RNA sequence: GCUCGCCGGAAGACCAAGGGUUCCUGUCCAACGUUAAUCGGGGCAGGGUGAGUCGACCCCUAAGGCGAGGCCGAAAGGCGUAGUCGAUGGGAAACAGGUUAAUAUUCCUGUACUUGGUGUUACUGCGAAGGGGGGACGGAGAAGGCUAUGUUGGCCGGGCGACGGUUGUCCCGGUUUAAGCGUGUAGGCUGGUUUUCCAGGCAAAUCCGGAAAAUCAAGGCUGAGGCGUGAUGACGAGGCACUACGGUGCUGAAGCAACAAAUGCCCUGCUUCCAGGAAAAGCCUCUAAGCAUCAGGUAACAUCAAAUCGUACCCCAAACCGACACAGGUGGUCAGGUAGAGAAUACCAAGGCGCUUGAGAGAACUCGGGUGAAGGAACUAGGCAAAAUGGUGCCGUAACUUCGGGAGAAGGCACGCUGAUAUGUAGGUGAGGUCCCUCGCGGAUGGAGCUGAAAUCAGUCGAAGAUACCAGCUGGCUGCAACUGUUUAUUAAAAACACAGCACUGUGCAAACACGAAAGUGGACGUAUACGGUGUGACGCCUGCCCGGUGCCGGAAGGUUAAU
RNA sequence: AGGACCGAACCGACUAAUGUUGAAAAAUUAGCGGAUGACUUGUGGCUGGGGGUGAAAGGCCAAUCAAACCGGGAGAUAGCU
């Protein structure tokens, strides 16, 4: 279960995923950015 | 959907199996430190 | 022929189960743990040879060794050969 | 005999094809086949060298005797046959002691027709023999560049190569290219031209006719990006360039024969 | 255990890949199981995988790998000849029934077949990393002959029935049988046989190829299925005797015919079409060197051998790939009924499941749905979403057009059930009988029996007959792109890319060009009607002027101009 | 006959809704396109990092791509936090 838990965490750590926050989670991050500019 | 690992044996072993390491200078060198750093398997054979 | 310095190293045990007992009741089989590299001319021979009985033919499977653990320490146990070895008519043992 | 098909479903609205009677229906003569494995325009390194090149359908290959060694022995053309690794067709022929083999057909040789190799071989479509003994001004295809080599030059269908002049140990000819060359006298030469001119009449109509040739896409060069041609990018259409190859070396224009070696050979570049 | 629901071209069955004991039995409930658990793919122990014929190994090869020498390269190393490996392909042979808790084309019963060794006997020219044949091989389409399989009748066994009727044009069940061996059919292909001669198959050849004759008109090859045998055997609905009620033994009737019919088989066929459709061995033949009263070959008989490894279990999944007992992904094989064109769809059979949290209540609100007065796009960025349309036959159908289309334009009418025509027709199939015989798996006649649309007329029911499920919304103007396609795996499917077609330009073969310190390889076993590059992008009408700039091509006089 | 027409398997992915600490690190449901071809699929092979491959999107190259991943130079450098 630690060892589990250790790779389960070490899961996003080299993601590359943009729209998603962390590499997974959802959001409105580019209509954000995207109507501040 | 369809993960990038489909396993073959036969395409794990022509790959990265033994006599595949041993038939070239860097495989051998491979083989050289795993055998350094003490490892319990070396290649993937079985 | 076959020496009998190694026809005797072949046969390690005979194997009771159910199985076995139904054969051997049933249909003249007895059923043995062989060497792991022997071969059926070599069952054959030992048997014609070491039990003094008439064997009309041999059937030799190989049995696969369990992954057992004590504790947190596993070990697969160890592959061993089955003889299904089919007498004569006239038999005992 | 070219054939516009009917319009019926888009794709066959505007083929043209060639048809021929009288080449074979049925299989070829099978111990002058062999084995031709596609490539797929990739070196020995697994590199694609030549772009554009693969998929199309399986083909075997025909040996085609461009030589034409048996001297003296007649030979009756059995049929004609097509040949897939050719534009031309070709002539299954029986010589008169057993042999078959097949050649480049010429214009007009038919099933039933004697042909010979040689010397003293008569002056007639069909017969190959060296230039020093055909006369000048004649119509001649599937031309030796050297002796004994195989022909070379005028090979393609409705091609031929005229002799210009003798002088000497050389043979002036006007090649298909308009080229002036000079070619050793003592080379063969197969008498007329070869015979499927109308080939260059079809006209394909759809994109998977060329696919089923084996010619992959064309992807043009301004429609990439810079890192790929030299054309590329611009924010809509944009050329800007002079007009180049993918590896920078100029198209339009820009000659790109060095040889040196063969520069004797060659009396007037083409026009 | 009885009911209820769900899947049933799958949510059934069998495998390959992959996993690797999860299989079966006994036992335990700590943790694992999104709850409890006595249960489990969990823990512990024991058991379980039986092969001459299935698969691998093996023989042969494709792509491709490696590669003695070799060519090449600062070194490492690249390429590659001989060779040697490499299946996803080619190559010998087994089927039915029974059995285990768990294996079975492997065990048992019955009946078989294949390939080698050795021995005897009879006849005898055998002999290759060599020659020839063969293996040997495309897409599409079309029927014909069959079978699997199904339906109905006959036969056989059982029932006469919780509620009106049910001894009959009634109900339920069964009606199965293989490989092998023998026969040779519906098809399909090909003229056959004998003699002489030869510049071909590196040599030889009686084999192949070729050229002459002569004669006969048939022979040969291949081939589904059927039939006979296998099989007076097995299996068989069910009864009988004991019954650790789990079953265990014994016995066992009929076991036929008609019709329908495949996407399977004849068929690697036939017809056709261009895009012109693996190799090598086994196999059959020919001989060379050699061996020639020997060896070897052929045939019969006998005898021996056929080793080794896989074989459990899941395999569209709780066992594989997805961190999970994850609504995802995963190749092949079998494919019953009714309705239906159908592998769609609905309901079912065989078979398997009810998805490892439940009990209530019946608020807002959210999700998935049903219906809706009057209105009917007023909504909105926009008819988004929903609603609607939807089948078969017949009538009918505009502009425009590349004469193909548009077109299923548009728009209509008919549709159930019953009866008659006709105690079911047209059609399909086709027995007994009869006739002939080159006599049988024959052909001619004949129509019993079975199957069976479709149409008209008459009647009848409902609000509604394409009644469910399934199943086009249609028309008008216009931009872009000719068209089918392709693309941003994971916010962009598009007018973008592609395309056929056009043009320009390079390229004479040791081709240009590309990969490569090189060797070499692709271009291509191609040769200018070809190949490479670039632009434009079907088709129709066309493509005007400018060479000063930048490029390219050509010129060589003069100026300037490196190493030396 | 057909890069022919309608339509399942099969390949895809146009719209909407759900989902968005998901059942799922890209799916489900209802419709949707292709469906004899430039199709689709199994098994094996080949091409490799300024390199491949690309019906071209800077797409794809093991959930990573205007230059993969691993290891090393390496405690790079950081007038910045």
């Amino acid at each position: 279960m630690d060892i589990n838990w250790r790779h389960n965490q070490s899961t996003f750590y080299h993601f590359t995923s943009d729209h998603r926050i962390s590499g997974w989670k959802e959001t409105n991050a580019m209509y954000v950015a995207l109507n501040s500019q | 959907m369809k993960r990038t690992f489909q396993p073959s044996v036969l395409k794990r072993n022509r790959s990265h199996g033994f006599r595949a390491r041993m038939a070239t200078k860097n495989g051998r060198q491979v083989l050289a430190r795993r055998r350094a750093k003490g490892r319990a398997r070396l290649t993937v054979s079985k | 022929m076959i020496r009998e310095e190694r026809l005797l190293k072949v046969l390690r045990a005979p194997h009771v189960s159910e199985k076995a007992s139904t054969a051997m009741e049933k249909s003249n089989t007895i059923v043995l743990k062989v060497a792991k590299d022997a071969t059926k001319a070599e069952i054959k021979a030992a048997v014609q040879k070491l039990f003094e009985v008439e064997v009309e033919v041999v059937n030799t499977l190989v049995v696969k060794g369990k992954v057992k653990r004590h504790g947190q320490r596993i070990g697969r146990r160890s592959d061993w050969k089955k003889a299904y070895v089919t007498l004569k008519e006239g038999q005992n043992l | 005999a070219v054939v516009k098909c009917k319009p019926t479903s888009p794709g066959r609205r505007h083929v043209v094809k060639v048809v021929n009677p009288e080449l074979h229906k049925g299989k070829p003569f099978a111990p002058l086949l062999e084995k031709n494995s596609k490539s797929g325009g990739r070196n020995n390194n697994g590199r694609i060298t030549t772009r554009h090149i693969g998929g199309g359908h399986k083909q075997a290959y025909r040996i085609v005797d461009f030589k034409r060694n048996k001297d003296g022995i007649p030979a009756v053309v059995e049929r004609l046959e097509y040949d897939p690794n050719r534009s031309a067709n070709i002539a299954l022929v029986l010589y008169k002691d057993g042999e078959r083999r097949y050649i480049l057909a010429p214009k007009g040789l038919k099933a039933g027709d004697q042909i010979q190799s040689g010397v003293d071989a008569a002056i007639k479509p069909g017969n190959t023999l060296p230039m020093r003994n055909i006369p000048v001004g004649s119509t001649v295809h599937n031309v030796e560049m050297k002796p004994g080599k195989g022909g070379q030059l005028a090979r393609s269908a409705g091609t031929y190569v005229q002799i210009v002049a003798r002088d000497g140990a050389y043979v002036t000819l006007r090649l298909r290219s308009g080229e002036m060359r000079k070619v050793e006298a003592d080379c063969r030469a197969t008498l007329g031209e070869v015979g499927n001119a109308e080939h260059m009449l079809r006209v394909l109509g759809k994109a998977g006719a060329a696919r089923w040739r084996g010619v992959r896409p064309t992807v043009r060069g301004t429609a990439m990006n810079p890192v790929d041609h030299p054309h590329g990018g611009g924010e809509g259409r944009n050329f800007g360039k002079h007009p180049v190859t993918p590896w920078g070396v100029q198209t339009k224009g820009k000659k790109t024969r060095s040889n040196k070696r063969t520069d004797k050979f060659i009396v007037r570049r083409r026009s």
